[PDB]
């Protein structure tokens, strides 16, 4: 059943670009290769976690 | 849609992608970034991404297309995404069957993220967080 793992990552995606927009959440302790998570690293996660959203509502779209 | 204050918010952020500062955003400097911060992304990925939001087809991202995918219905995705689910055809899963899919397939989000979306998303306070409410939550 190709929808399975689509539509887990679809809300997987979702959530974690809803996550980021709160700064204390538990979202930004899995980056465990950064020591300080500072200003620049988050913009460039907000920026990643949108795209990979959208990836993620294609590729849902696509096995429907 | 767009505050003004967001659009040079937008743009410094774009600046971070683009470090030869060529107004452009490639396949390599996504990777760069994303190795930056520890992740360790396939080729396909960084395709998939820079073919989702590159409206122009020029394998490349620029700013218009930055800011467009950045202001970017998501509803009835969503929920068909947790019909997938939905055994009984209840409003409804077992926070442990949630638990088991957001860990175990797909992204695999932290334990401690599945306590968080959980405690959030019941917002009527029932103890069971139900569709309509974790939509509502997203939107
Ligand atoms: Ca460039
Ligand atoms: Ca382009
Ligand atoms: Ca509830």
């Amino acid at each position: 059943n190709r929808q399975i793992p689509a539509a887990a990552s679809l809300i997987q995606t979702a959530w974690r670009c809803y996550a980021a927009e709160n700064p204390d959440s538990s979202t930004w302790k899995i980056y465990i290769r950064i020591s300080q998570l500072r200003e620049h690293h988050r913009a460039t996660i907000k920026v990643i976690r949108r795209m990979q959203y959208f990836v993620a509502k294609k590729k849902f779209q696509q096995a429907r | 849609q767009l505050t003004e204050e967001q659009i040079a918010e937008f743009k410094e952020a774009f600046s971070l992608f683009d470090k030869d500062g060529d107004g452009t955003i490639t396949t390599k400097e996504l990777g760069t970034v994303m190795r930056s911060l520890g992740q360790n992304p396939t080729e396909a990925e960084l395709q998939d991404m820079i073919n989702e939001v590159d409206a122009d087809g020029n394998g490349t991202i620029d700013f218009p297309e930055f800011l467009t995918m950045m202001a970017r219905d998501s509803e009835e995705e969503i929920r068909e995404a947790l019909r997938v689910f939905d055994k009984d055809g209840n409003g409804y899963i077992s926070a442990a069957e949630l638990r088991h899919v957001m860990t175990n397939l797909g992204e695999k989000l932290t334990d401690e993220e599945v306590d968080e979306m959980i405690r959030e998303a019941d917002i009527d306070g029932d103890g069971q967080v139900n569709y309509e409410e974790f939509v509502q939550m997203m939107t």
